[PDB]
RNA sequence: AAACUUUCAACAACGGAUCUCUUGGUUCUCGCAUCGAUGAAGAACGCAGCGAAAUGCGAUACGUAAUAUGAAUUGCAGAUAUUCGUGAAUCAUCGAAUCUUUGAACGCACAUUGCGCCCUCUGGUAUUCCGGAGGGCAUGCCUGUUUGAGCGUCGUUU
RNA sequence: UGCUGUAAAGCUGGGUCGAACGGCCUCUAGUGCAGAUCUUGGUGGUAGUAGCAAAUAUUCAAAUGAGAACUUUGAAGACUGAAGUGGGGAAAGGUUCCAUGUCAACAGCAGUUGGACAUGGGUUAGUCGAUCCUAAGAGAUGGGGAAGCUCCGUUUCAACGUGC
RNA sequence: GCGAGAGACCGAUAGCGAACAAGUACAGUGAUGGAAAGAUGAAAAGAACUUUGAAAAGAGAGUGAAAAAGUACGUGAAAUUG
RNA sequence: UUGGGCCCGGCUCUUGUCUAUGUUCCUUGGAACAGGACGUCACAGAGGGUGAGAAUCCCGUGCGAUGAGAUGACCCGGGUCU
């Protein structure tokens, strides 16, 4: 997953499993001020949904990843 | 197969999170009897039936 | 070539998971599941099969609202809240 | 003892031919209980003989 | 063990969504911070913080809904009372002693005596 | 199945009788709790009698003409013949019965 | 004569009898009357700081409130946890709540996490399109309200 | 270790063991086993025996390792021979996938290897499918049967538009 | 069903199928069928340490009233075996 | 001969709190809850726990006493207003 973070400007986040690409795009701008370019998800085998987000060029997803404090 | 519904693939999760060792720190408790998980699943031997 | 050869061709399921009783008893072509009878108003069960009943009936589960009928008719029913002594 | 002990069985009788006794016997299969004696006084899990 | 009901009960609606934004962001915080510790007991607290601002915020508009249909003939079936439904399909008080006028007559004319025996 | 000098029998008991088995262990507590009902309905009411007052009548048929028992209420000539009106005599604990 | 075979004893095995227990069962008696469209019984899937099951619970998820009580919990860890106290633990109690997807199961459908429509609010240059939040839309029957249909039919006018 | 009794059995010495138990007068019964192709559990002889022989076939060296016929690499010798022992899929399975560790059990020899065991990782769609259509068919509604569970019927003896 | 009190009842092959994570594991397409399985010790005090071994283990030691109680756990019969 | 409504009691149900007398001495034992001696209480010598058979160590048991909540046109006894 922080090979995407690095490479393709991507966040990989769990989500709820009820939730669609339009509830993402808007969650992820609401809660850290950030733009998608998509959201690409996934149900995982564990059951647990997967959202590779790939942010506008605008945003820096390694800024955003060390600003939410797990890299 | 790889056209599966979602309601099969969240048996198949289930499934999978069922399949685990006991937990060691729970042997350690006062009064325990669980020495082992009994209910582990291979998929060679027994199938789910779903 | 009706044992071992034959035993070979079964890859289609007569029956799928219920959507009442989660049981993989649902007839697919008529619909209808062999165990509790969906999607009959009515659950399947039969005096000839009193270990049938056994397997599923009150208490085989939850009770999640049942468990507490008893308590709240001890108290009379009570609409309220607890007083604090003084 | 209670009136269906012993008897919570469907065991059925198989017949002389297969080299056992004619006790009755549980069916199905993939358990250890399956094709094992029931309902006999002398039977492990049976009713005793004239039940209280 | 976290916040206290009785302080969160003096509050309004708008700081304890106040409140209750600022657990929600705390609870992320500490998600973050699981993937490194792992372990991590605070989570325990944050959780049931945001049980108890939830509960009383829930409270809190609950009797403000029983005041606003308190006399009312129809109120909502949630705040309605919750026996079982024979006790709700039983007669009331009043419809049970409602009496027909010649049988108040004739329990008015003939009541139980009281009375004893050997005088 | 007839064998030796012995009386026939008339065993009915061919049909699943064992199902229809009442045992009588409860005959004490029955005693009890009877006796409890008893002294509760007395307390409640006392010092009215617990017993309306029941009449004298002859017992019917050519066996029974002898001997004479309780009835079940005084009849509406008896009552007149007192000056009890019975919607009044029942609430002081006489029994009436319109049928005698 | 060894070896070997057989018998016996000792010790050691194999196996789990015997003995002794017992938060279980069974039977008898006593007392009581309380499920559900205000959504039951049941099902599925989830939920713990570290859990697979059982037990408990429902996105407020091994629980929230309240009352009582009064210093624990415990396998390990840990407080932005607590001790002459609005205070540890507690299915002790329980009267307030939460209660996913379902299920008589109710918008339609369901081998699909498929497809609508209505109302309010909200984002996107939008009464119409796309997105989101909340609230709704089953059937039979009863009373009433409103709107109607029929030369079934009454009164009046050419 | 012996004693008593014709006997069913009773008592006793030594060893082992660890929490209850007996004599006598009576009561009571789910009260005595060699058999029932008895029941359940356990154990033998057979017996280190039958056997582990289809699908051409393996060999040398090095590495690893306590340990190598079977693991890895190299060299060779072969085979499948494109209607494949190649490369994909449908049904079905459900994590067997991948990496790391690893050998108690399993792989009817072995094992350092494995579809085993343990720990993690892994499946990204406006364009590929599902989703939609109708097929044989299934089946509500209005009705009509049936004591009823329910049966018939699919626009039917219906005032049928949540119309555009 | 809910709550109680009992017994000349059974005592883990008995008593309910279930004294245990039992209507569980498992079988069957399905209706259904359906087990086995309690006991170290008062207390884990569940054997530190040394040594041989690749390891499992063994031998010393140690705890314990007892290891003739070591979780392959009270006693430990018979078949069968050294 | 006689209507209705409230307030406190009693009864009924549920629930909280409170209570007698050895852990004295010797011996065995890992442990005394065993044996022996001297006792104590008893309307309590039911039952359970605690390192072995414990009335007297603990919980309870027995005896009662005293609070809280409920409930009842269709139980009564008092008030009180119509
Ligand atoms: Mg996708
Ligand atoms: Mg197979
Ligand atoms: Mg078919
Ligand atoms: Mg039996
Ligand atoms: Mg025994
Ligand atoms: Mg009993
Ligand atoms: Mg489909
Ligand atoms: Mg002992
Ligand atoms: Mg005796
Ligand atoms: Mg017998
Ligand atoms: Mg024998
Ligand atoms: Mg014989
Ligand atoms: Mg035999
Ligand atoms: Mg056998
Ligand atoms: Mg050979
Ligand atoms: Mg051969
Ligand atoms: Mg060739
Ligand atoms: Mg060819
Ligand atoms: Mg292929
Ligand atoms: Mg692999
Ligand atoms: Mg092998
Ligand atoms: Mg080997
Ligand atoms: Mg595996
Ligand atoms: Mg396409
Ligand atoms: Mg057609
Ligand atoms: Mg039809
Ligand atoms: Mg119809
Ligand atoms: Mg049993
Ligand atoms: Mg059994
Ligand atoms: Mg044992
Ligand atoms: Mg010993
Ligand atoms: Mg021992
Ligand atoms: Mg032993
Ligand atoms: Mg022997
Ligand atoms: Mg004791
Ligand atoms: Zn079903």
């Amino acid at each position: 997953a922080m090979k995407k973070v690095e490479d393709g400007n991507t966040l990989v986040f769990q989500v709820d499993i009820k939730s669609n690409k339009h509830q993402i795009k808007s969650a992820v701008k609401e809660l850290y001020d950030v733009d998608a370019l998509y959201v690409n998800t996934l149900i995982r085998p564990n059951g647990t949904k997967k959202a590779y987000i790939r942010l506008t060029s605008d945003y820096d997803a390694l800024d955003i990843a060390n600003r939410i404090g797990y890299i | 197969p790889s056209q599966k519904s979602f309601r099969t693939k969240q048996k198949l999760a289930k499934a999978q999170k069922q399949n685990r060792p006991l937990p060691q720190w729970i042997r350690l408790r006062t009064d325990n009897k669980i020495r082992y998980n009994a209910k582990r699943r291979h998929w060679r031997r027994t199938k789910l039936g779903i | 070539g009706k044992g071992t050869p034959s035993l070979g061709k079964r890859h289609n399921k007569s029956h799928t998971l219920c959507n009442r009783c989660g049981r993989r008893s649902f007839h697919v072509q008529k619909k209808t599941c062999s165990s509790c009878g969906y999607p009959a108003a009515k659950m399947r069960s039969h005096n000839w099969a009193l270990k049938a009943k056994r397997r599923r009936t009150t208490g085989t589960g939850r009770m999640a609202y049942l468990k507490h009928v008893t308590r709240r008719f001890k108290n009379g029913f009570q609409t309220g809240v607890a007083k604090a002594q003084t | 003892v209670a009136e269906n002990a012993g008897h919570q069985t469907s065991a059925e009788s198989w017949g002389t031919g297969r080299a056992v006794a004619r006790i009755p016997r549980v069916g199905g299969g993939g358990t250890h209980r399956s094709g094992q004696a029931a309902f006999g006084n002398m039977c492990r899990g049976g009713r005793m003989f004239a039940p209280t | 063990a976290g916040v206290k009901t009785f302080e969160l009960r003096t509050k309004s609606k708008e700081q304890l969504e106040s409140q209750l934004v600022e657990l929600k962001q705390e609870l992320a915080t500490l998600k973050v911070q699981k993937l490194q510790r792992p372990s991590l007991p605070r989570i325990h607290t944050v959780r049931k913080n945001i049980a108890r601002v939830l509960t009383v915020i829930n409270l809190n508009q609950r009797e403000n809904v029983r005041a606003f249909y308190a006399g009312k003939k129809y109120i909502p079936k949630d705040l309605r009372a919750k026996k079982t439904r024979a006790l709700r399909r039983k007669l009331t008080k009043f419809e049970a002693s409602q009496e027909t006028e010649k049988a108040r007559k004739q329990r008015i004319a003939f009541p139980q005596r009281k009375f004893a025996i050997k005088a | 199945a007839i064998s030796k000098n012995l009386p026939l029998l008339n065993n009915h008991f061919r049909k699943h009788w064992q199902e229809r088995v009442r045992v009588h262990f409860d005959q004490a507590g029955k005693k009890a709790s009877r006796r409890q009902s008893r002294l509760r309905k007395a307390a409640k009411i006392a010092p009215r009698p617990i017993d309306a007052l029941r009449p004298v009548v002859r017992a019917p048929t050519v066996k029974y003409n002898r001997k004479v028992r309780a009835g079940r209420g005084f009849t509406l000539a008896e009552l007149k013949a007192v000056g009890i009106a019975p919607k009044y005599a029942r609430t002081i604990g006489i029994s009436v019965d319109h049928r005698r």
